[PDB]
């Protein structure tokens, strides 16, 4: 608060880095202007970590296999390399779904090619053939496999394509290739953007030529809602209470058909920006289907959403979206009562990944609370055009921050309430902080749309007024 | 829906009626789902001796495997020496992982750094990263030590950990003084109790190789520990706790048991506690060096061997009874002290645990997995309680290993009905459990979904899982219980016993039907 | 109509040499040719451009980030006869991995659309030993179809050969790529042709042409030119005209038939390597 | 005292037959030494074996499934004179990943005390094209100590040692790795043995001998010998004592100061 002292803050936490490490770091860090259009003028983004620096980000294997692609539910996906990504990925997202776990859905499971040193040395392509013979035998129900590489896939030059071309057609299976080995790009980012390739290459156009699917005009498909802790399905249940028909769900709870009819739909509605917007434009070079984002986190940005939603289509919809919000109003209104005066005036600060950051501030503040600081582990400079118009003035920006860093901001700025991942949430719970995970809602939610808004709120509620953090000073100290 | 003073989070909120009629639709209309009984049709099939086989078949593929990579044991090693960094030359999402990893089953903070090797990094070598990183990590964390492991793309394209180390010191990176120890650990190499082994040979070579010459051995008086990869803070602290009940001087290298359980008192405290570096540097004049778990410490203990001359005791991890009762004596023999009053008190209260509770421990059934040290100290005891491994599972073991255990089982007519599988993993595991039905599994957090699959099948089919070894991610605080000695020997045998009376208390509580076993005393 | 061409062969046996020369001549009769050099060395379209140098693709990455700042226009530059040259790019010796400067590279150009069918030739100048899957990313599906290898009637340069065949047989049979003949850059060896188109049998192959050592060569290389620039009425610049000629009238492409190490000694034997 | 050194040059340059002449010459003056190939196509122990089949240590662990399986005697062999051979092996030419199995090979050999016994002299053979990590492993602290680079009096060859003397630059400024001489394997070039001393000399270095191009070299490799072997009393056979006796004396172990390609230029116009 005031712009002077958080630009002080800024250069005095600078301080302790080397010259070159300083001059990088200081164009990642910024001041809030709402007036400002062009965040390229204030801050930037999605450029290598600096070494050494303890940065929060993950891999393209993260975003490809972790995000986009393990979801997928009747899909078996090989995570192809040596035994370590695979272990610390497995079932570690929270991403929801129905299934026969081992028969008919494999999402928490974790397939491996558990590559040794012979491996290496000798290639793995014979080793991946047999794979997915051993895949087809013990699993004939997966209805196709993916190929994630790890980092020494992409080294060594194995031919992955080659291989689920040959076994593709040998089997007649979707095979699917994906070069998301975890040196390339600088962060999760480039895995979305290689994930949404492999999807636009290997599976969305199947049904190309096919008319047996029966559209209707109120078609949509919901797209980058990963439907953690099931957020997803508490979105599509407002979009077909409102009408709606919802064909397709990329990728949480997703099924390999609903990605291939999801060109039949009428408009794709898009959650996360990041990680799909690759695939939504394809689809509307290729299929002319447009699309828009949306915001399904408290009732302001929801109730908003289902207007602009509604608008696309025709007077039936507009009248079952005034229905649902009817609905809903003494529900999320009870939960305002009750909750916004234990959380009135408080002050948070965020930093999760590449939407999230931005997109949970309306609902914040629908609670009376002020989002101080944010930031994101890889967005690029089209999301920070987004957030800066969401955030206030003054208020602290932060791309790919250090563990040094966000500790030091911390201490100045000293929060009510942090949200953000694992590997930060028992640093600050340890100087008493109230800490929410954002990213795995700390085993709770959903969090999208009406019924999300309510757990949102009890979540923020529990944690911030917990008695456990008038405890931590021994009274004879 | 919800209800504002009875909010219901996903389970059971989708439960709700409209919820399932939503889901239904969902799966009917798009999903093209295999019909129901085709699904269960397969479900059966894969718990048949018929699918085991072809499970049992497989060569290339796997399935929930049982162990994880070498960085992950190296970072652990690392985080036992005094205000020391773990620092991994390679790609940064390992790094992530690994800490989300520890951060998960500690539920503590766990710090590491990566240098960020990108995409041309692996083209051109990593040797700039090794500098900037180096210097950067030094400036910002200020560690008093840096310890370098590798991740497997800077293992394949075979950066050269040493030189680069030594040219960022060169160039005035860090200061030459700056002690930089380092390993390469393979992840296509063993596993995570490899990379532990291997960085822990790098720090102590880096301390004593080229010193040896004033070093003799015996004359601190000390025995040294070496724990290997232990993530239960118990197995420190009871470690700590005989020696000194004993009076027998100890130096244990790498102890993270102080940084692993900071305190909640307003400050984060990167680092704490730990093995200093004078420690290490003193480590050749001890007495003796004794290996708590030698089947991942052969690396360590050739190099013990053969530069600091010590007489590495041949002994198994201090696990179950008689175990414990040779690591004290082998103790009392290297150090000449006494094994104290106290101690063999203790001794004779586990074997009084063990007398109050062998009518319900004898001949049940287990099914187990883990590392290689613990699963042979679980087979172990659990061959002294009068039960009956039968499903032994190591992913990550070996050929000398297995006959090591093949022998143990020998020699108990317990062992009688038990089979010992090394490069096997939880999806074999799963096959076993249905095709030769254990009473129990013990097992890590990953077993909850065989117990899932299991009662799928059948309340009668059901093998409850119980929770001991690494990770541990379902159940909080487990990390602080003890494995090993008479007190870990008393932990574990009361989690057994009260295992399986809580199971009979849920088979007998049955109204009218089950209940007349429902005995108030047991 | 894009024909694409991979030259193999052992390192100093003259690929480079013999690919610019090819590839000049080619562009003096008319051709649009692009050359992308696949040798961390990255000399492989010096003769062409003039100037030892060119910027590689690996190190322009280097600048501006990451590979996906790049623009071609950055790296991909004409020379002589308006041919297309670009480079890889790759470390100096015994650090990194030269491997992955070809896969980065040879993903880049297609992926930015550098194969735009104003193209008639694509060659590919690719490392003499082949020591991972990299090095065959030219060889792999949608690239080169017909590989050329350099030889000589030197024991070592005609065990390369075998060798690389060996390598080939793979990607000749997971794809459609093909061997299109042996090229002879003489050592002036007793017998030379003859012993060379002896081993094209064995392979099943042929010897397409006989290039005769000469220091003409050594003369354009210090001027930093091809043959064909440098004295385009030489008779070694005939001598590369004719080798364009074959490889553009060529219809002989097999899959490799490699032999022993036995059946080579044998041959080397059958034109007199024992006598003294 | 045993002395570890690496043999490296441009690609065809005479690195394997030079290496195996020259240990054949030293094991006859009573030397014991181990060669350990470090090119996937194995054939650097060729002349020095040629009876019997050699296992490479990679192919073997393939086969026995891991490295930690493998037995040294299993893949290590003496051949003429006792000298010791070992491959490292690796994949045919197009698949794989050679550099690590270069790695692996050694780290293999460095763990079952390969380096025990009692050896003179350890050589590594290492391929022309040294295009990562691992064909360097070689020149990491604990293995050579001393490079020999094999050149001759043309272009590629010199600019090859250049670029060679470059890479080890960063191995030598870190550890106690050193060029110990030029290897002037013949190409019957005009001058050639004066231009190569005037190479040696602005890297820093010295020619320690020139070796003659003689076809009998050729003539014991298709029968696979040495010319120690094959022919003792060959004159080739004497260049190779002269070159092994001097490789014995030497002492002169620097850090290589590489020149331009201009200054390499500029030296072969002077010619
Ligand atoms: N002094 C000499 N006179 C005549 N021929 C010689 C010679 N030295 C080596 N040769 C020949 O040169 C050829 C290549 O020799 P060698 O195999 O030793 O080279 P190299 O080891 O540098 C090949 P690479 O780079 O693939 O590892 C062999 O046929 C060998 O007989
Ligand atoms: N036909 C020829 N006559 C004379 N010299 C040649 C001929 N072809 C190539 N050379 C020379 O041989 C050397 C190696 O050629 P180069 O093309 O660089 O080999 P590679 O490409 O196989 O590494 C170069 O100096 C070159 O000038
Ligand atoms: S996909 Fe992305 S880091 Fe958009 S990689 Fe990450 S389940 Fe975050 S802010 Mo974890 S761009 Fe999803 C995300 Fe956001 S895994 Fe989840 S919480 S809305
Ligand atoms: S960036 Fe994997 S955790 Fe690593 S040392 Fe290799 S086995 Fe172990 Fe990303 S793809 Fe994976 S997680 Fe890293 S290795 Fe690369
Ligand atoms: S062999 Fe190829 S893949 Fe392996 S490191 Fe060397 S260059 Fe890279
Ligand atoms: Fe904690
Ligand atoms: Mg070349
Ligand atoms: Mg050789």
């Amino acid at each position: 608060m005031s712009r002077e002292e958080v630009e002080s803050l800024i250069q005095e936490v600078l301080e302790v880095y080397p010259e070159k490490a300083r001059k990088d770091r200081n164009k990642h860090l910024a001041v809030n202007d709402p007036a400002v259009t062009q965040s390229k003028k204030c801050i930037i983004s999605n450029k290598k970590s600096q070494p050494g620096l303890m940065t929060i980000r993950g891999c393209a294997y993260a975003g490809s296999k972790g995000v986009v692609w393990g979801p997928i539910k009747d899909m078996i996906h090989i995570s192809h390399g040596p035994v370590g990504c695979g272990q610390y990925s497995r079932a570690g997202r929270r991403n929801y779904y129905i299934g026969t776990t081992g028969v008919n859905a494999f999402v928490t499971m974790n397939f491996t090619s558990d590559f040794q040193e012979k491996d290496i040395v000798f290639g793995g392509d014979k080793k991946l053939a047999k794979l997915i013979d051993e895949v087809e035998t013990l699993f004939p129900l997966n209805k196709g496999i993916s190929v994630q590489s790890e980092c020494p896939i992409g080294l060594i030059g194995d031919d992955i394509e080659s291989v689920s071309k040959v076994k593709g057609a040998e089997l007649s299976k979707t095979i699917v290739p994906v070069r998301c080995e975890g040196f390339r790009g600088v962060s999760q980012s480039l895995g979305h953007h290689i994930a949404n390739d492999a999807v636009r290459d290997w599976v969305l156009g199947k049904r190309d030529e096919d008319t047996t699917f029966a559209s209707t005009p109120y078609d949509v498909a919901i797209i980058g809602d990963y439907n953690i802790g099931g957020d997803a399905w508490s979105s599509r249940i407002l979009l077909e209470e409102m009408g709606l028909r919802c064909v397709a769900q990329w990728s949480g709870d997703g099924s390999i058909s609903e990605i291939e009819l999801t060109p039949k739909v009428k408009l794709n509605l898009v959650h996360c920006y990041r990680s799909m917007n690759y695939i939504s434009r394809h689809m509307e070079e290729k299929y002319g289907i447009p699309w828009m984002e949306y915001n399904f986190f408290g009732p302001t940005k929801t109730i908003e959403s289902l207007r602009a939603i509604a608008a696309k289509f025709d007077e039936s919809i507009q009248k079952k979206c005034e229905e649902v919000i009817a609905k809903y109003k003494p529900e999320w209104e009870a939960v305002v009562a009750k909750y916004r005066p234990r959380l009135e005036g408080k002050r948070v600060m965020l930093y999760i990944g590449g939407l999230r950051p931005r997109h949970v501030i309306g609902a914040y503040e629908d609670l009376g609370m002020e989002v101080v600081g944010t930031g994101y582990e890889f967005a690029h400079n089209d999301d920070y055009d987004r957030t800066m118009k969401e955030m206030g003035d003054s208020t602290l920006l932060y791309d790919d921050v250090t563990g040094y860093e966000f500790e030091e901001f911390v201490k100045r700025i000293k929060p009510d309430l942090i949200g953000s991942g694992i590997k930060e949430k028992f640093i600050f719970q340890k100087m008493g902080i109230p800490f929410r995970q954002m990213h795995s809602w700390d085993y709770s939610g959903p969090y999208h749309g009406f019924d999300g808004f309510a757990i949102f709120a009890r979540d923020m509620d529990m944690t911030l007024n917990n008695p456990c953090w008038k405890k931590l000073q021994a009274p004879w100290e | 829906s919800q209800q504002v003073d009875k909010i219901k989070a996903s389970y059971p909120l989708f439960l709700d009626q409209d919820y399932k009629d939503m889901l239904a639709k969902k799966r009917d209309g798009f999903e093209e789902k295999y019909p129901q009984d085709k699904i269960d049709e397969v479900f059966q099939w894969t718990t048949t001796k018929e699918y085991q086989e072809l499970n049992f078949q497989r060569e290339a593929l796997t399935v929930n495997p049982a162990k994880a990579c070498q960085p992950l044991g190296a970072v652990l090693c690392a985080l036992g020496f005094e205000k020391t960094m773990p620092y991994v030359h390679g790609s940064q999402g390992c790094v992530a992982y690994f800490r989300s990893y520890f951060n998960r089953h500690f539920r503590e903070p766990v710090s590491c750094v990566s240098d960020s090797m990108t995409e041309d990094a692996a083209v051109f070598g990593g040797q700039q990263n090794m500098k900037d990183g180096l210097q950067n990590c030094k400036a910002t964390y200020k560690p008093d030590m840096i310890a370098v492991s590798t991740t497997c793309m800077a293992e394949v394209i075979g950066d050269d950990l040493n030189a680069f180390i030594n040219n960022s010191k060169k160039e005035g990176f860090i200061p030459d003084e700056f002690p930089v120890p380092f390993a390469h650990t393979p992840s296509f190499v063993g596993s995570h109790v490899t990379g532990w082994d291997n960085m822990f040979e790098g720090i102590a070579r880096y301390f004593t190789l080229k010193s040896m010459d004033d070093k003799v051995v015996g004359s601190n008086k000390k025995i040294n520990i070496v724990p290997g990869f232990e993530t239960y803070l118990g197995n420190f602290r009871v470690i700590k706790r005989m020696l000194s009940e004993m009076g027998v001087g100890y130096s244990l290298l790498s102890d993270p048991e102080e940084v692993l359980d900071t305190p909640a008192d307003g400050q984060f405290r990167m680092y704490a506690g730990g093995t200093t570096q004078e420690e290490m540097k003193d480590a050749p004049n001890a007495l003796n060096t004794v290996l708590l778990q030698p089947w991942h410490l052969e690396k360590t203990k050739k190099f013990v061997e053969g530069t600091w001359k010590h007489e590495v005791p041949k002994l198994n991890i201090p696990m179950g009874l008689d175990w414990t009762d040779e690591f004290l004596m082998k103790v009392s023999e290297i150090s000449g002290q006494p094994i104290p009053a106290s101690l063999t008190k203790e001794r004779g209260r586990l074997v009084d645990m063990m007398t109050d509770s062998h009518t319900w421990l004898h001949g049940k059934r287990f099914a187990l997995w883990g590392d290689p040290d613990f699963v042979m100290g679980l087979v172990k005891f659990l061959l002294e309680l009068g039960c009956e491994p039968v499903h032994i599972l190591c992913h990550n073991g070996n050929k000398r290993w297995k006959k090591a255990v093949d022998a143990i089982l020998a020699a108990s007519p317990y062992g009688k009905n038990a089979t010992v599988y090394i490069g096997k993993d939880l999806w074999h595991l799963r096959s076993l459990v249905f095709t030769d039905k254990p009473d129990f599994m013990i097992g890590n957090s990953y077993g909850k979904f065989i117990q899932r699959d299991t009662l799928h099948k059948g309340k009668e089919f059901e093998v409850p899982l119980i929770r001991i070894g690494f990770p541990i991610f379902d159940r909080h605080h487990l990390h602080r219980s003890t494995t090993l000695g008479y007190e870990g020997a008393m932990q574990i045998l009361t989690t057994l016993v009260n295992s399986i009376l809580e199971r009979l208390d849920e088979e007998t509580r049955g109204m009218q039907a089950t209940d007349y076993n429902h005995d108030l005393v047991r | 109509a894009m024909r694409q061409c991979a030259i193999y062969g052992k390192g100093g046996i003259g690929k480079s040499t013999t690919t610019q020369n090819l590839v000049a001549a080619l562009a003096e009769m008319g051709k649009k040719v692009m050359i992308v050099g696949c040798d961390p060395k990255a000399d492989s379209t010096r003769l062409i451009l003039h100037s030892k140098a060119q910027n590689t693709i690996m190190e322009m990455a280097a600048e501006a980030g990451t590979v996906e700042d790049l623009e071609l226009e950055d790296v991909l530059k004409a020379g002589y006869g308006g041919v297309k040259c670009v480079e890889s790019g790759g470390p100096e010796p015994g650090v990194g991995c030269a491997g992955r400067g070809v896969i980065t590279a040879i993903n880049f150009l297609e992926e930015e659309g550098a194969y735009e069918d104003d193209l008639d030739f694509v060659f590919y100048d690719v490392l003499g030993d082949v020591v991972c899957g990299g090095f065959a990313m030219p060889i792999r599906e949608n690239k080169a179809q017909e590989i050329y290898i350099v030889c000589s009637g030197e024991m070592m340069a005609m065990y390369a050969a075998n060798n690389i065949s060996k390598g080939i047989v793979k990607y000749a049979n997971s794809g459609s790529v093909r061997l299109g003949g042996l090229i002879c850059n003489s050592r002036n060896t007793d017998r030379e042709d003859e012993l060379i188109i002896a081993l094209a049998n064995k392979l099943g192959t042929q010897m397409i042409h006989f290039v005769p050592r000469d220091n003409v060569v050594q003369r354009a290389e210090i001027r930093r030119m091809t043959v064909i620039e440098y004295d385009p009425k030489a008779k070694q610049a005939d001598e590369y005209r004719a080798l364009a000629r074959k490889v553009v009238d060529n219809k002989l492409l097999v899959i490799p038939n490699p032999i022993t190490m036995d059946e080579l000694e044998e041959l080397l034997m059958e034109f007199g390597i024992m006598e003294v």
